[PDB]
RNA sequence: UUGACCUCAAAUCAGGUAGGAGUACCCGCUGAACUUAAGCAUAUCAAUAAGCGGAGGAAAAGAAACCAACCGGGAUUGCCUUAGUAACGGCGAGUGAAGCGGCAAAAGCUCAAAUUUGAAAUCUGGUACCUUCGGUGCCCGAGUUGUAAUUUGGAGAGGGCAACUUUGGGGCCGUUCCUUGUCUAUGUUCCUUGGAACAGGACGUCAUAGAGGGUGAGAAUCCCGUGUGGCGAGGAGUGCGGUUCUUUGUAAAGUGCCUUCGAAGAGUCGAGUUGUUUGGGAAUGCAGCUCUAAGUGGGUGGUAAAUUCCAUCUAAAGCUAA
RNA sequence: CACGGACCAAGGAGUCUAACGUCUAUGCGAGUGUUUGGGUGUAAAACCCAUACGCGUAAUGAAAGUGAACGUAGGUUGGGGCCUCGCAAGAGGUGCACAAUCGACCGAUCCUGAUGUCUUCGGAUGGAUUUGAGUAAGAGCAUAGCUGUUGGGACCCGAAAG
RNA sequence: AAAUAUGUAAGAAGUCCUUGUUACUUAAUUGAACGUGGACAUUUGAAUGAAGAGCUUUUAGUGGGCCAUUUUUGGUAAGC
RNA sequence: GAAGACAUUGUCAGGUGGGGAGUUUGGCUGGGGCGGCACAUCUGUUAAACGAUAACGCAGAUGUCCUAAGGGGGGCUCAUG
């Protein structure tokens, strides 16, 4: 049972997972039968490319708040600003988000230069029969990529003050770990009778 | 490959090298960590020690995401830098002419302070640095651009 | 708010202009309307008051607020539901007892 | 007394619909012990086998009573990862997810709750005719205890101002798709063995065809097919793609601005407790009993509690491909 | 004077897998890992690839948190090799790997507690028969094999039972 | 108070000279420890032997033992 | 007719509950059982003059007692005849 120097194991095949089991053999299979249902959807979609025209927006917590990633949506605050209506905008290929909202202007700007950018691309065929040929693009998110915004030039001058920036955060740690205290202190003593 | 295993080379042998006087009979200790505390204590204290009990205070739902924090000492450093510029900035090493170099946007968190670095000017925004980290930036004439 | 730009502190993070969001209808999802209003207005006066509060309402003009809070918690769940529900009371001690 | 109405009836009443099967997978319910623990009761095995009810071609899920704590993200599902980790566990044996990330796929929505009220505009049946997956006419009946239009929270509505944009529905033949049918190169030359040639040897052949099978032995070249395409048949199907029939429309919709509004699901929510299950730990969910809310409130924020805040969603109703 | 074996034929027993330790082969090497997926194709092959993500490059605390050069990255003994002198015998220089050893450094703990300060924060510098799975001019990643491990029907057959 | 067994030592990691460090120690650079420089070759500090010496990894089997000589306990003794 | 906010039924809570369910029901040991403890221990011996060394070998002890019977100093000298 336990015997040698090696490292317990925590290998939970106790139940009869035998039973569970799915060896993907159709790992290949799988492939071509989803590029051949994906290449028929588009010869039945005509020139759209797919994929509609997904957002750029900025990845959640601590870790990947620093990855600009293609969202879903486009809020309905962006697409006034774009100028066309979202009753409209999913008829046109342009994914739209109702429950995404807006809190940075960089983001914004962001999306409504990528609307714009994209407004000046669409070829819209009006409900006639005219049928302009203009092919078929096979990717709108290929079309229109994501480049992390520049944030700031490779040199630059240096400005140094002396506030050793350990020391800026040390202290705003402790701004933040006695704030509460120091808060009821100046209520403990602006009660003065 | 079956064909090298030592099976092979114990066929017609008998015990299939397992012994004859205490043979290979299913499971003799018990089964995976059993008699940890019995039988099996002495491969556990040495080896395994302070395996058995609890230790610190536990963490209810704890996101490994608000832990991120990947560090980078000075040591490497300017391996953030492109192999190209390196040379440029390294030698003509000068004010206005310093690299800003983003330690978050090139997927590292706190910077550390290990193999000194060059007498050079440097600009290093991070999320957060050691103390010793950037008193050696700061002895080389550099910044440090707290970021987030 | 604007985050103090760094990495901790009270405002930790990076300040990107802020925008304002849309006022969006469903966060005033608990809305009172001058038709609920007047509409739960009758229906109080018509179904009147629910049995279990008759001895609340007595609970307080007797032991005192305090002690009813106390019986309307083991009556009620949460703690701010009783304290809504006991302060609801004295609005209608108010009325029929008072103008 | 005659006709209502309400409810209950009533039939071999007019028309329907249900069961049973199958049961890989799916949706619940129900539910073990062997086994592991070297004993065994917690646990494990397992929220498994067996038991039971219910579907489809997928089901379920599904547009937020979410995740979050970010510079925020933004239905669901599946996958790589998170992670054999946080956590649970006679903290023994063991057990053990979630958010983020990458990718596959992408699809969005609708009801109740509003004076239609200068007008039930709504629909089942019956019957005639018909251009029928029905239409139209008429007559019953449903129905005001509420069917139509209107709006579903992203909003949106009433009144007011001011202009502008936009069309709908059928044939026919290509195409798209399903099944299909038929036609479509190349020797049966010579010698040897042999019962037999498809074997050996010599000479050629076509080759987008030297896959295969058959034929009296290893046959590309004999036969069928194979390969390259060709050309017909019958459906589906209006995806699109041309033409043709209808201008349907003081029809509806979207857009700007002013103002007043803006209803948003209760024996539910939540709490107590019990059992139960979960990784969920002063309680993850579910259920039983008991109490049983509110409206700038309610749920959520993984250590119970009070106070003071913020963030965040909108339950207790519904639909939907990959 | 223990058990199986009347005789022959064909079956018949340390396997596969997830995760692992050692060792070895190989690629690359502070990187490594194309094969979830995408691109491509003569099509389950082959070949091409973005981003992530895994492991590693940093440890340590229960955690808040902090986080690796006094010096040629140190002194000492020993060191293969190399180098200088020497016919040689040797003598001296240099000494990587590694070994022992005294140190220095980073976190833990126990002490010290400076300039400053929202007068309780801050925590310099300096200590300790104290501690660590650490640093000290990185070695890891992956793939394959032998062997061993654990969970598995788990080398093959076998209970009485539930 | 034996016999048989048994620890150690038999050198260069030494010995001798010299005199450096210290926050130890001393009345005292007294002394301790550790060095600088220096002197001393295999008759360099017994015998014998040395199929090399030193070292790490990993893993199998085994964890029923039994007999003899001599010592020896129980036991009348036992192939106990 | 009887009965009547009591029964009843449902939910928790205490009692009862080998009727029933699950399970356990040490080891050593001149067979086991009983007895014992050779099971954690300590003195002397066995033990063969280092250490080590067994038997249900031999002769005994332990789960305590002590604010002095601990620590330091001073003075003193005990049993017995």
């Amino acid at each position: 049972a336990i015997s040698k120097n090696l490292p317990i194991l925590k290998n939970h095949f106790r139940k009869h997972w035998q039973e569970r089991v799915k060896v993907h053999f159709d790992q290949a299979g799988k492939k071509v039968s989803r590029r051949n249902a994906r290449a028929t959807r588009a010869a039945k979609i005509a020139p759209r490319p797919l994929d509609l025209l997904r957002p750029v927006v900025r990845a959640p917590t601590v870790k990947y708040n620093r990855k600009v990633r293609a969202g879903r949506g486009f809020t309905l605050a962006e697409v006034k600003a774009a100028g066309l209506t979202a009753a409209y905008a999913r008829t046109i290929g342009i994914a739209v988000d109702h429950r995404r909202q807006n809190r940075n202007q960089e983001i914004f700007d962001a999306n409504v230069q990528r609307l714009k950018e994209y407004q000046s691309k669409i070829i819209v065929f009006p409900r006639n029969g005219k049928a302009p040929e203009a092919e078929q693009v096979l990717s709108a998110a290929a079309t229109f990529p994501i480049a992390q915004p520049a944030t700031d030039v490779e040199a630059r001058a240096v400005q140094d003050n002396g506030e050793s920036a350990f020391r800026t955060l040390r202290l705003a740690r402790s701004e933040k770990k006695f704030r509460g205290i120091r808060e009821k202190r100046a209520r403990e003593k602006a009660e003065a009778e | 490959p079956s064909r090298f295993t030592k099976t092979r080379k114990h066929r017609g042998h008998v015990s299939a090298g397992k012994g004859r006087i205490g043979k290979h009979r299913k499971h003799p200790g018990g089964r995976g960590m059993a008699g940890g505390q019995h039988h099996h204590r002495i491969n556990m204290d040495k080896y395994h020690p302070g395996y058995f009990g609890k230790v610190g205070m536990r963490y209810f739902h704890k996101q490994q995401a608000h832990f991120w924090k990947p560090v980078l000492n000075l040591d490497k450093l300017w391996t953030l830098i492109p192999e190209d510029k390196r040379d440029q900035y390294l030698k003509s090493a000068s004010k206005e002419t310093a690299p800003v170099i983003d330690t978050l946007a090139a997927g590292y968190g706190k910077i550390l302070g290990k193999g000194r670095i060059p007498n050079v000017p440097v600009i290093v925004k991070a999320r957060f640095v050691s103390k010793l980290a950037e008193e050696k930036i700061r002895a080389a004439g550099g910044v440090v651009e707290l970021i987030a | 708010t604007v985050k103090t730009g760094i990495a901790i502190g009270l405002n930790k993070g990076k300040k990107v202009t802020s925008m304002t969001p849309a006022p969006k209808i469903s966060y005033k999802k608990g809305a009172a309307s001058n038709r609920t209003k007047f509409v739960r207005s009758l229906v109080r006066e018509i179904a009147g008051l629910s049995p279990y509060e008759r001895r609340l309402i007595d609970l307080i003009r007797n032991s005192g607020e305090k002690r009813a809070r106390k019986v309307a918690k083991k009556r009620l769940g949460s703690f701010t539901r009783a304290k809504a529900k006991v302060e609801e009371m004295n609005n209608i001690i108010a009325a029929s007892r008072r103008h």
